């Protein structure tokens, strides 16, 4: 079925700039709405962002708004999370998943395996 | 009859955004085409008329565009009196005359995830031959949710009703009832009664529940 | 001002007759094109009937055509639908509305003026008040009341008498297949708060004369 793999993390300094991807294979994705999650070790996972279809939307987190910006590459069925003015607490293993639900009621079923971002 | 086929259902967007609803229509219409805001509780207020005239009155960011089929109404800087739905109308076809089925325009905030309560019947109504399960999804953002019922562990279907508030004018959020209907008897044959709630701010659904009787 | 005002909307059994009025003020009402839209709850816009300055031209929806007749007289600044055969589909809240166009008025064909509206509700349910039944209750606790079977709208719901507004969210009603109307009144307060302080939700259904406080105390 669908696999999803994220990439482009690392480490970066605070106040520097890292683009995640999320690359979709095994079936196409742009009817779902494709979510960034993020967890640090030992705390909850937490919701980042959503790219809703294209033409419906995008929806953020308090803590990045203005900051991270989600985008879709929908020809490639990827889709981006641009990180600018990263700061220490933004560190934490990055998620991507997909909303198995197209009228956008968050059912999680696909996740990808994770991403590393360290800012320090 | 010509039908008008309007486009979003709803319409997220910031302030000072330019914001653009869409209205087709399924034969021609020349610019009899017009535009009407209704906001909540209010009457219908005339925006456009002959698909770009702008009525008097009405604040200058509000443009119409489009002829025969395809028509456009642009808010070229979203404002927060602007929260409201939005119908096109066209009256070319007399009779009868027919709307688009609307787009509600709200402003967007943050994702806030759903706060979960489930409150079981109470042993009066109870008494009384029919059993009303709640459950709660409390000041959340944007409004899509789902609310799946089981019962001891058993999936329900068609036994449920929703109801979801205005967005909240302090807060922007929204709130949600699903109640679960029973007969007594139904309701007194089973143990665990959940309630388990899924949004785009939760990365795994919430299930709230209740042991009948304890 | 210009100035419309719907009347005669009220309860209406199915099979049954309404008829409602529209007064004008401030303009010319002899004239305009008027026309009737209706709104189902929670549904869109929807137009119902249309009638020229000298009543020569009028037009109905399908759906009401048979049943509904317009009129007016102009001596009377006034706008008059007659309903008959109400169904169930027919509840709604209907609106006069005036058109840009009539009498040496040619070119602009927007409806310029609406009325408030006046409800119709066609329903063979009878009056009757509303069972109120306790939703009882991290450092935040939510508690309620469900206000169950009432019929006509609406029900309002207090806390404490007034005392207790933030936080609350009384829901909007919904029509259950019985035809009889529901909704719940729910608060969150301090969990802290659950033993030491008294919530009571006040309801009251004016049709039917019904008031009823509910403590809504933890099980």
């Amino acid at each position: 079925e669908v696999q999803l793999q994220e990439s482009g993390g690392g480490l970066v300094q605070p106040g520097g700039s890292l683009r995640l991807s999320c690359a979709a294979s095994g079936r196409t994705i742009s009817r779902y709405a494709m979510s960034w999650f993020r967890q640090a070790p030992g705390k909850e996972r937490e919701f980042v962002a959503t790219a809703r279809r294209s033409g419906d939307g995008a929806f953020y987190a308090d803590s990045v708004q203005g900051r991270f910006t989600v985008s879709r590459d929908d020809a490639k069925n990827t889709v981006y999370l641009q990180m600018n003015s990263l700061k220490p607490e933004d560190t934490a293993v990055y998620y991507c998943a997909i909303d198995s639900d197209t009228f956008y009621s968050g059912s999680y079923d696909y996740w990808g395996q994770g991403t590393q971002v360290t800012v320090s | 009859d010509i039908q008008m086929t309007q486009s979003p259902i709803l319409l997220s967007a910031s302030v000072g955004d330019r914001v653009t609803i869409t209205c087709r229509a399924s034969q021609s219409i020349r610019s009899y085409l017009n535009w009407y805001q209704q906001r909540t509780n209010g009457s219908p207020r005339l925006l456009i008329y002959a698909a770009s005239s702008l009525q008097s009155g009405v604040p200058s960011r509000f443009s119409g565009s489009g002829s025969g089929t395809d028509f456009t109404l642009t808010i070229n800087s979203l404002q927060p009196d602007d929260e409201a739905d939005y119908y096109c109308q066209q009256t070319y076809s007399n009779p009868p005359i027919t709307f688009g089925a609307g787009t509600r325009l709200e402003i967007k905030r943050t994702v806030a995830a759903p706060s979960v309560f489930i409150f079981p019947p109470s042993d009066e109504q109870l008494k009384s031959g029919t059993a009303s399960v709640v459950c709660l999804l409390n000041n959340f953002y944007p409004r899509e949710a789902k609310v799946q019922w089981k019962v001891d562990n058993a999936l329900q279907s068609g036994n449920s009703q929703e109801s979801v508030t205005e967005q909240d004018s302090k807060d922007s959020t929204y709130s949600l009832s699903s109640t679960l209907t029973l007969s007594k008897a139904d309701y007194e044959k089973h143990k665990v009664y959940a309630c388990e709630v899924t949004h785009q701010g939760l990365s795994s659904p919430v299930t709230k529940s209740f042991n009948r009787g304890e | 001002e210009v100035h419309l005002v719907e009347s005669g909307g009220g309860l209406v059994q199915p099979g049954r007759s309404l008829r409602l009025s529209c007064a004008a003020s401030g303009f010319t009402f002899d004239d305009y094109t008027m026309h009737w839209v209706r709104q189902a709850p929670g549904k869109g816009l929807e137009w119902v009937s249309d009638i020229s300055w000298n009543s020569g031209s009028i037009g109905y929806a399908d759906s009401v055509k048979g049943r509904f007749t317009v009129s007016r007289d102009n001596a009377k600044n006034s706008l008059y639908l007659q309903m008959n055969s109400l169904r169930g589909e027919d509840t709604a809240i209907y609106y006069c509305a005036k058109d840009m166009s009539g009498y040496g008025h040619y070119g602009k064909y927007g409806m310029d003026v609406w009325g408030q509206g006046t409800t119709v509700t066609v329903s063979s349910a009878a009056t009757k008040g509303p069972s109120v039944f306790p939703l009882a209750p991290g450092g935040t606790a939510a508690l309620g009341c469900l206000v169950k079977d009432y019929f006509p709208e609406p029900v309002t719901v207090s806390w404490n008498s007034g005392a207790l507004t933030s936080g609350v969210h009384t829901f909007p009603c919904v029509l259950q297949s019985s035809g009889l109307y529901s909704l719940s009144s729910v608060v969150t307060v301090p969990s802290s708060s659950l033993g030491t302080q008294t919530y009571i939700c006040n309801v009251n259904h004016k049709p039917s004369n019904t008031k009823v406080d509910k403590k809504v105390e933890p099980a």
